[PDB]
């Protein structure tokens, strides 16, 4: 049966191949990026 | 500038007077002289009596205080003008207050002058 039915998979492959596997969780280079300005703490007019 | 779209990068206005290159110059002029006007709307009533002068020369004095305290300016000073303030033109309805303010200076250019030393001075050179 891994001889016959892959020589068969192989079979309908080459009829009719396969949909390509397509991207729908592409994200931008952000929501895996900190936020490097300083927060509104180290602006503020008090010494810490 | 910065990585291709991260960062905005310059703070100067097209401006011909170097008292008013930066933009927070210009921001911090109209923006605490409008918050100044918002809660002080009753400037424009309330007729000229013995305390109104008096009233709002420290009503804009604790208002600009908190404008003080919260960094949106350094140290100020705000006073009825002497000179300017006369009962021919208080019966006009002309009446001067005098606002005298310095605001913050933004970092653009941080200079390091790195100095070394053990207690007081350079012991190798």
């Amino acid at each position: 049966l891994k001889v016959q039915v892959n020589s068969a998979a192989q079979a309908v492959g080459k009829v009719a191949g396969d949909i390509s596997p397509t991207l729908a969780g592409v994200l931008p280079s952000w929501l895996l990026a900190p936020s490097a300005t300083p927060p509104s703490e180290a602006a503020a007019s008090l010494p810490h | 500038i910065r990585d291709d779209g991260y960062r905005l990068w310059g703070n100067r206005t097209l401006s011909s007077d170097s008292k008013w290159a930066f933009v927070t110059r210009v921001r911090t002029m109209d923006l605490v002289m409008d918050a100044i006007l918002a809660g002080h709307k009753w400037a424009v009533d309330r007729g000229i009596t013995k305390t109104y002068v008096k009233d709002v020369t420290e009503g804009l004095r604790a208002f600009m205080r908190d404008l003080k305290n919260q960094g949106a300016v350094i140290n100020f000073e705000v006073y009825a003008d002497p000179d300017l303030n006369s009962a021919s033109q208080l019966a006009q309805g002309k009446v001067y207050w005098n606002i005298r303010f310095t605001d913050v200076p933004p970092a653009e250019n941080p200079n390091f002058r790195v100095e070394v030393t053990d207690q007081w001075l350079t012991e190798v050179l």
